[PDB]
């Protein structure tokens, strides 16, 4: 016995049900990332760039003092370097997926710019590489490694 | 977070069942989910994830889904430096420190910007940090030439088989977390993952805390394929599990033992009371439904109430104080359930905060210790119940204090509260024994206290065919400022009444608010 | 057999509540209670006694009551004699017996009877009896020189205040039982009643078994005052109970402990399970009414369920036999009641006849041993989780052999059957914790199973004004041949339907059915 | 406060219920415990007479084999002899209760002469020595000192 018919898209839309829950419909990979990213940046759009700009190690820069610890923790362990380096070596078919991506949170960003928190708007545009420093900071030194039991505060 | 995964042996109708059940903060920003699906001609996701992140973690669609907990993998190092004329010391002799010059800019409170110096230093452990009573700390993080991590995650949940699933998991390219798969073929299975490092000696206390950095046997540079970590498919109990505990009781009955691994890959501690209650709802079950699946991950017993006031109780009825006497007639009378309505519950809590720690985990009170022996009927009893009494005096004055009285019904103190919407609690902590978990906050000056964390997103799928799936996600699927999407399902979760989750096309053009229409520029 | 009573101050109203509640064989004869009702110029009486016996011994009116539960008072001793040269050796000389030669007839099967010669020796210990083995034994009763033990039950049942009572009950011509009193002015006491014998040395145990008949060391020749004997009057608790447990919780707090009194008094065992009961259900709760008092007497707990299941399902699930696994589940869903539709029970009782005995009094299988200290919540745990699922499979196979079935309703089995009265049973075993009692005999052919002993005579009274009491006798209040009123009262027993007692004259004309005037020639 | 005003009887009358629960009434404490006697032979005849019979040390006597321990058990501690004595101890009052009780029995049987079972019409009449010599085996030898802890059967 199979699976029922799996739904093949003909078009590219976002049908968003009564709960905000967005249902992407995409003709291929790299146009479902791009839809999932302008519906991220729709629903979580203000956190989503201030994780992105830390990530970065410029959380200090835009933020200031309540930014400085994370900064120097991830600019020590070459968080942002490093996200360079992965992002260069994404298989040609995934990294295109995350180009799309953040292509889609430009995107959302570049048309409703009042929908943009004014202190988070300097991060834009985002890359597909601030996608990976994020997802690395995220693993790696939050999950694996946190500062507070480095620091020992 | 929770986790199960039941066999189709084990149920009604034939087909596996699924658990998503994350328990993380309400408020920390990086560790928001949000609902998502996914469809192209090539796959289907449905699910949750981190903001932030591409991939999602929490999915499933008509053939597969999994699920993560926090297993804690240990990955990294922390290294004790010895310095030493300009370096550090390593076998006897003094190295010298990998210096670079960076910088960074700090913005000011009028919006200017200064400049700061930053001098990165890396022994052959690692990077280096200075803490405040001076102890210079190197870190080493295992995997930092891992670069897969997103797409081995997007290759698992969109495997056509649990072999290629299994080929996926194999590259260990994602760092930690428990994981557990269940597909429509019928198999269920729990992995311990993550990139631990091969080290000669040491258990996992050794490895926590701060080791040595003076000496190269203590520098691992290996790390464990899968094959050498604790992991359990279709086992004979048709079930599998996990719920933030060792791996040592993933399915009853076990298939492995602690000494079958390095000891410093897990620790050997006592199962919390809501691991305990997860084996016993999954084990002493049979003909599982979704229905009774569901009712079952709504449980919010007070475990610990019944491995303590048996004990408790007839103690206190000598205590001269009626107070006393009061308080221990009014948590005889209780169920023991974290119910809306209950009055005993919170004076409960208070006791247990002194008999057990604030965090609820301490086992010097009991009786009868926690053994691997016994894994879920362990600790037991109360071990001085005179001195058990003394605490339940304080715990009376501190319930009045927070709550003003002794009595308070649970769910009018134990609120959930977003934007406009008030609701009733209910449920509670983990380590009390509660399944369904809410992490309530310290009391405000009028008692009245939310959760901080617990449930947040929480699905149950059922592999028929087609799928059938149930879900709530607490705060909402958006946190934008203005949003209609943040306080709306928060009434749900109160009356424990899930959203079904459309998967197929027909359901979602007849749920259908919002169509955005868009175009990809390759 | 049970026993009650409560003070004022542990009342809804402010009145006393007695509970009548012996338990005896359903078919000895000179065991069985009779209910009737007195009234004359001078004084009331209502209440059970035992047939034959002139005066009432569960016995209340208007102003007071009593009830009593045997206490097992050791008021006899069996010496064990050194036969030598035609006499017995007594410190060392030869003593003659004294000899009286008795006969009797003997009734053949054909009608005639035969005489019979009888020796009669005794010692000065007392009569001489041979046993089996040629062992001669002494018998020894105490108070044989107390002839007013019916007059003092009287005056004791008659009293006009708390004083007279104990006055009467300071004669000392009742020779044995735990005598519980309440009445209106509000007084509650407890005796642990008996003639007891002064002596020298030796411990229950020891004067239990055979005493050396050699030494004039062990001839006790005095006897207890009233004084002397443990005893409970108003006591902080609010309430006086005892269910044939040794005297060392009447009540909660205690006021005095083992150490107080000769230790050849009572015994320092463990109290059983339904003892335990009985002080929990007093002490937890409060604000008494009759009706809840009522409801109360009523529970049928299996309190050793609680004791067990929690280590034994756990072990049994992992046993790969699926019928073990399956008689797990269906214990693990069991509310541990002896409820008439229990599914579970019946194969509970049989698992506990291995544990604990065929009597379910055994201890060795625990993990907690009884403690003074923790009086009713211990013993606890499974010691042997291994032994005892192996326990478990041979018990499935006694269940099945014995119902039919590891499933079948608890009151399917256990009936209660009187002439063409047959009704579902409910309640069981005391050891097994159940309050209300019902010694089901073994089963027959088709698994069905009746009382034995248990619920006889059951009275609650409330000490208001005038006083308001329901009762009900299982076994009906005759049984001569072919009378209505043997199998008139089961079904209530049933339905848990307790009669109102009659005791003012306006009800007893209100519900007369027989009016029988007589004339009394002085 | 006192208790509700307690009845005067002014004849004697034995009042019985749906129950067979009898109501006695009597002008004085000799007419209750005749009643009381007359009720008991009434409700519990037959066993009352086999329980006197064997009381009096005659169990082997009228009934044969089945009763001959008890009879043993009886004779051997004097029990019959010793219901005699206590019998002559009793105060006057008390005493005139007993018989009564006694005759109340009597009468009863005498009366209903085919109420009572013919193997245990032999046993009338009874008195009331009979009446403590029954309580006096109950009491001391049976809830105190059973045959089979002696005997150790």
């Amino acid at each position: 016995q199979a699976p029922i018919a799996a739904y093949k898209p003909r078009s590219n839309e976002i049908l968003w049900d009564g709960y905000g829950v967005p249902h992407i419909y995409g003709v291929d990979a790299p146009s479902a990332f791009y839809g999932y990213g302008w519906a991220q940046a729709r629903s979580h759009g203000d956190n989503i760039l201030r994780l992105y700009g830390e990530a970065r190690g410029k959380g200090a820069e835009y933020w200031g003092p309540d930014y400085e610890q994370t900064t120097v923790w991830l600019l020590t362990n070459g968080v942002p370097e490093r996200a360079q380096q992965w992002y260069a070596q994404q298989s040609p078919d995934f990294r295109a997926n995350l180009d799309a991506f953040a292509a889609g949170i430009n995107a959302y960003a570049q048309q409703n710019p009042d929908d943009i928190s004014p202190e988070v708007r300097q991060v834009l545009p985002v890359s597909g590489a601030d996608v990976v420093a994020h997802a690395h900071r995220l693993m790696n030194f939050l999950y694996v490694a946190s500062p507070g039991r480095t620091l020992g505060e | 977070s929770n986790s199960w995964a039941v066999a189709p042996g084990k149920t009604a109708n034939g087909n596996a069942l699924l658990l998503q059940n994350p328990h993380l903060s309400w408020t920390t920003d990086y560790f928001t989910y949000y609902e998502a699906h996914l469809v192209t001609p090539d796959f289907e996701i449905y699910g949750a994830t981190q903001i932030g992140l591409p991939v999602i973690r929490f999915a499933f669609n008509q053939r597969m889904g999994i699920t993560n907990t926090v297993n804690g993998m240990v990955g990294a190092t922390n290294y004790r430096l010895t310095l030493q004329d300009g370096g550090y010391l390593y076998d006897g002799q003094v190295r010298p420190f990998e210096r670079r010059q960076a910088s960074y800019r700090l913005r000011q409170a009028d919006g200017t910007t200064v400049d700061k110096p930053l001098e990165i230093r890396s022994s052959v452990h690692g990077p280096v940090f200075e803490r405040a009573d001076g102890t210079a700390v190197a870190v080493r993080v295992a995997g930092l030439d891992r670069p897969g991590m997103l797409e081995q995650y997007f290759d698992m949940i969109t495997a056509d088989s649990f072999d290629d699933y299994e080929a996926a998991l194999a590259r260990m390219q994602v760092p930690t977390f428990n994981i557990v798969y269940a597909d429509r073929e019928g198999t269920i299975n729990y992995s311990f993952n993550g990139v631990a490092p091969k080290r000669a000696e040491g258990d996992i206390a050794f490895w926590q805390g701060l080791v040595p950095g003076d000496s190269s046997r203590y520098l691992w540079t290996e790390t464990h394929p899968l094959d050498d970590l604790p992991r359990v498919t279709n086992p004979p109990g048709g079930f599998v599990q996990n719920s933030n505990d060792p791996p040592w009781t993933p399915t009853w009955p076990v298939t492995y033992t602690p000494k079958d691994f390095p000891s410093y890959l897990a620790p050997q501690t006592p199962h919390s009371l809501r691991a305990q209650q997860s084996v016993r709802l999954m084990s002493e079950n049979d003909d599982l439904t979704l229905e009774r699946f569901m009712a079952l991950q709504l449980s919010h017993r007070a475990v610990m109430a019944d491995r303590t006031l048996p004990d408790l109780i007839p103690a206190a009825l000598i205590d001269p104080d009626p107070e006393v006497q009061a308080a221990a007639r009014l948590l005889a009378a209780w169920d023991r359930e974290f119910t809306s309505d209950s009055r005993a519950a919170l004076l409960f809590e208070e006791w247990a905060r002194l008999f057990a720690g604030q965090n609820f985990a301490g086992q010097a009170g009991f009786a009868t210790p926690w053994s691997l022996d016994k894994p879920v009927s362990t600790p037991y009893g109360v071990r001085d119940p005179k001195a058990a009494v003394d605490q339940l005096r304080t715990a009376i004055a501190n319930t009045k204090r927070k709550y003003g009285a002794i009595d308070r019904p649970f769910g009018d103190a134990s609120r959930m509260i977003l934007n406009d919407v008030n609701v009733p609690g209910a449920a509670g902590y983990g380590n009390l024994g509660s399944f369904r978990v809410f992490t309530w906050s310290d009391p405000d000056e009028n008692g009245v206290r939310t959760p901080v964390h617990g449930e947040t997103w929480v699905a149950m799928i059922e592999f028929s065919t087609p799928v059938r799936a149930y879900g709530l996600m607490s705060y909402g699927n958006s946190r934008q400022p203005g949003t209609t999407h943040y306080s709306d399902q928060i009434e749900r979760v109160s009356r424990a009444d899930f959203r079904e989750l459309l998967l197929r096309r027909e359901q979602v053009e007849a749920a259908v608010q919002e169509r955005t229409p868009f175009n990809f520029k390759p």
